[PDB]
């Protein structure tokens, strides 16, 4: 599935969760949200040139 | 398949696609099963000393 589909099945199932506070409290992920990073791509084509 | 190999005298690229069938395929074609006769795969089990 990958990353993303599989944060949003999360999110999903956390959503769904968190509207039964009748039984269930403080769903909640362990790890880490996605963050930003700065891509530095290098062209191929213009390294061998 | 879009990997440059080497750029051209008329300027066109060298593709890798260009000098290849590029597919998905076995590590190895060692292996070829069959389940009664019909296309099948495995995988046979060899309990563990003790």
């Amino acid at each position: 599935l990958g990353h993303e589909k599989l944060t949003q099945a999360r999110n999903q199932l956390l959503a769904e969760a968190a509207k039964h506070p009748d039984m269930l409290t403080s769903v909640r992920p362990n790890g880490l949200e996605d963050t930003p990073q700065f891509k530095i791509d290098i062209d191929q084509e213009k390294a061998q040139a | 398949g879009k990997i440059l190999l080497k750029v051209n005298q008329d300027g066109s690229r060298v593709l890798l696609r260009d000098v290849a069938k590029i597919e998905l395929g076995g590590e190895n074609y060692d292996i070829i099963a069959e389940f009664n006769g019909q296309p099948a795969s495995g995988l046979g089990i060899k309990l563990a000393t003790g």
